[PDB]
């Protein structure tokens, strides 16, 4: 159930990022309402800038962690599929690709590396030649709808937020800004 | 069979292997080329060969690799690493690798690295997409480090004295300043052994530069964790290059969610070494030190940091005082106020054979409230309000002869509290 | 050194003495220096205790500086950058062997010679040796020989070399002689040692009173 | 069953201290023989004095650990004999000391230790009244042999050599010196 709990955590932090984006949208809508109106006081404007800055940083890091979570769940699903598929049908692959397997099994490290490289480029030419037809392929039977919902390509609003980086000193600036922000909604 | 184990063995094991393996005359040359020859004939014999060590990048794109117990010296024991290996495993300087070495071609001497089986104690595939330095960020020290063990010993007494004098936390920026013959060697000794015993989880690094080789070798056999020490036999270039590679590999280690504490001896020595190695900028200050020779030690000293999401980097360093060289004072008050906390020692205290020679009144710390709790907070405010009025050395003998009869520090707290 | 000094040293020694006067260029001196230290290392290789005298580090540093090719970098005073490497290597060879034997160097230094080379090779050699002994001229003018500076001299790790009681014996002697001036401590110690025959006699002199 | 381990630990500590004193006395007699002779090598005398210091420190440490082991043996023996006696006559002790345990059964910690000190000093007068008779009593049933062979008091030789006190700095430096002494002895 490791895959299921990993996907559950991915959904959890994705929903957290969604709520953070809702709070964002609220912050910018009240910002535009105040600036379009009679915004005489600017101290409120300054604190609004504080929340907007910490908010964009927080949504950036939340989108980034969502991207890493999605990549991790995809990788663990791929590894599980590799494991059970090899346990099912490893003997046919062994018969078809025996020489480099003996090279990797009962030889020294450098022969193992040579076997790794030749099996690598053989399988890569296999994949690039057999995908020319490119017939549509479905997901795994046990994990079809989960991966269709999460999708191989995540939301477009994730990559644009994840690419925004900041200086590590500026990262502590954002961290202390978020600390005093949390103290702000504390009161 | 790696190079590490036969390197760690003494010369006698190498000799005996030599007669057992055909090398009848191994008692003429240096250790490095002797192990080079024995590894040559090993590769001739086809015995399995393994390699372990840290890789760095020189001016060219090609990279070299060096061992740990070799005092971090580059020579015939280096290992080739091609730029392609750097690219495909996003490798950089300061990363440790445990990978099988390869029998060199004719015309090349070092054992080439076939590929990495692990990167920085972790698997290469996780290191390919791994946390970078930009996310690693400096936080204030929060977790107090314990240096008290409890045995009724003078080193334990010194540890307790420095605990009550100033708190030491994880990822802090601490400095020590002391006159000559003021007790630096054994203080660094007990702090190292105490952080090793109390905290086996955190890795122990002790840095020594231009030190007497004897102090180097008696630090080699004393500290449990690995210790780097380049004595004054090597030129200043070796000292400076060791400095950056060790600080940057410590940075790489703390990048792996790992607590690292490095002991530095001494910041003045590396400052002079940097002044020697850096080209003159045309703007020289008092003492023959130019402006660009101060930024690099400043960056080295400011590298001490704690990490919010996990890990800490504690640089604890010693500095020289009033040695008769004016540039020493120049860098002393050029580094002043740049650390999280400081430890002052004096001459007249150590003259009276009172040990340790720490100055309770002068030594201090910033932001003790966050690192400690309120009970202990007021429990050392009572300490310095009691101790500040009367004399410094008088308080020294008072604390040494009153704390000795108490096995721990808390019991000491209650026993003096009723007084 | 001057030929008279060489001939009085070679006449007033027990072991063999190596000596090159000034009448030959610096190449002679430097090559003698490295091959003598190398043969001393070869002899201590056989677990044989080696003790070598040296006078003075200033002259050998000058010889290495004037014999080494220029490296393109000039330090303070006028000494070359890698010139200081060789004297430092020669001086750093002193050590006590764990397996057997030892290599001890007793090398003197020249200071306040009216020049600049001595001081500029001096500052870096303050913390090299593990034992230092100072001299001064104010004591020497009025006949207090030796005109050493005991307060400014000493030996590190004095606890391991000797026994324990004489440790605090030296400590109490030092704390007795700190208040009054160093020269005053000097004639004090010479008169206290005048009537003594053995060191322990002096110890009991100074400890029963 | 820890009594046997305490017993043979005390025995081996005593044997180690005895042999330490043996090589000590050997070292002093050899040094005295050298001193009586015309041996002009002062280095031999200095290293012999160092060996004497190391040996006396080692003997002091051995005597100290032997004293600690003897105290532990005495404590465990008296605790076991006391426990079995009090199991034998617990009811009579409770009857003769009823009010204190009446209080101890339900009262709080401060009252518990107040009753404890009342019981203890009352039994102090009881014991001092009893000992006025001053009868002679032998050892226990099966612990008699252990106490007899270990001895009532530790050997006087163990207290005329442990009266010297060494500060832990001296202990550390002497441990280091004994370390290189062992290294030379191995060579
Ligand atoms: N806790 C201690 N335990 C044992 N010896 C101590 C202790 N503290 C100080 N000492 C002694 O104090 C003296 C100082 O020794 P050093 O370490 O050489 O002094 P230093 O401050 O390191 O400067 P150097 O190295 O002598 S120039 C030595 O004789 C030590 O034995
Ligand atoms: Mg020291």
């Amino acid at each position: 159930t490791a895959l299921q709990q990993a996907f559950d955590t991915c959904q959890n932090n994705k929903a957290a990022w969604l709520q953070r984006k809702n709070e964002l949208a609220a912050a910018e809508q009240e910002y535009l309402r105040l600036l379009s109106g009679e915004g005489r006081n600017v101290s409120r404007l300054d604190e609004l800038r504080n929340i907007i800055e910490v908010r964009k940083w927080q949504v950036n890091q939340a989108a980034g962690r969502y991207i890493r979570s999605h990549e991790a769940v995809q990788h663990i699903s791929i590894r599980d599929r590799l494991n059970d598929f090899m346990q099912q049908h490893g003997t046919a692959l062994a018969a078809a690709l025996a020489p480099e397997l003996m090279g990797y099994s009962e030889l020294t490290a450098i022969a193992r590396n040579c076997a790794i490289q030749r099996a690598t480029d053989a399988l890569r030419e296999a994949l690039l030649s057999w995908l020319a037809k490119g017939e549509k392929i479905n997901y795994s039977a046990q994990d079809s709808d989960i991966l269709t919902t999460i999708g191989f390509r995540p939301d477009v609003a994730s990559v644009d937020d994840s690419r925004e980086k900041f200086t590590p000193a500026q990262n502590m600036i954002f961290s202390r800004k978020s600390a005093q922000l949390a103290s702000r909604q504390s009161v | 069979m790696n190079l590490t184990e036969l390197k760690n063995t003494p010369v006698s094991e190498l000799i005996t292997l030599g007669e057992n393996m055909g090398l009848e005359n191994l008692a003429r040359m240096r250790k490095q080329d002797i192990i080079f020859a024995i590894l040559k004939q090993h590769a001739k014999s086809g015995e399995d060969i393994f390699g372990d060590g840290v890789l760095e990048i020189l001016q060219d794109g090609f990279g070299f690799l060096r061992s740990a117990d070799s005092s971090y010296l580059a020579g015939p024991d280096d290992i080739y690493v091609s730029p392609s290996q750097i690219r495909r495993f996003n490798l950089r300087t300061g990363d440790t690798i445990s990978g099988k070495i390869r029998p060199p071609k004719e015309g090349e001497r070092y054992f080439a690295l076939l590929k990495v089986n692990e990167v920085n104690f972790d698997k290469p595939e996780n290191a390919r997409n791994k946390i970078l330095f930009e996310n690693l960020t400096p936080l204030h020290a929060n977790s107090r480090l314990r240096m008290e063990r409890g045995n009724g010993s003078t080193e334990d007494l010194t540890a307790r004295v420095l605990d009550l004098a100033s708190p030491i936390g994880r990822g802090q920026r601490g400095l020590i300043v002391a006159p000559p013959k003021a007790g630096k060697t054994m203080l660094l000794q007990n702090i190292a052994q105490s952080i090793a015993y109390n905290h086996p989880d955190c890795v122990l690094m002790v840095l020594l530069i231009d030190e007497r080789p004897e102090e180097v070798t008696e630090m080699q056999r004393l500290v449990k964790g690995e210790v780097v020490a380049s004595t004054f036999d090597e030129p200043a270039s070796r000292h400076v290059q060791v400095a950056e590679m060790v600080i940057e590999k410590a940075k790489r280690l703390v990048e792996h969610k790992k607590d690292v504490i490095i002991l530095l001896d001494s910041i003045t020595r590396l400052a002079r070494a940097y002044n020697t190695v850096v080209p003159a900028s045309g703007k020289v200050l008092t003492g023959g030190v130019d402006a660009n020779a101060l930024h690099r030690p400043k960056r080295f000293f400011g590298a001490a940091r704690n990490v919010e999401e996990g890990g800490s980097l504690t640089i604890i360093a010693t500095a020289l005082i009033d040695t008769g060289s004016k540039m020493d004072e120049v860098i002393y008050e050029e580094f002043k106020g740049t650390g999280n906390m400081e430890l002052h020692l004096s001459r007249k205290i150590a003259e009276k054979r009172v040990f340790p020679a720490i100055d309770y009144n002068r030594s201090g710390t910033r932001k003790e409230e966050l690192l400690t709790t309120q009970e202990e907070l007021q429990k050392m405010w009572i300490l310095r309000k009691i101790i500040h009025p009367m004399g410094e050395i008088d308080a020294m003998e008072f604390l040494i002869n009153k704390l000795a009869m108490t096995k721990t520090n808390d019991d000491f707290f209650e026993m003096m509290k009723r007084s």
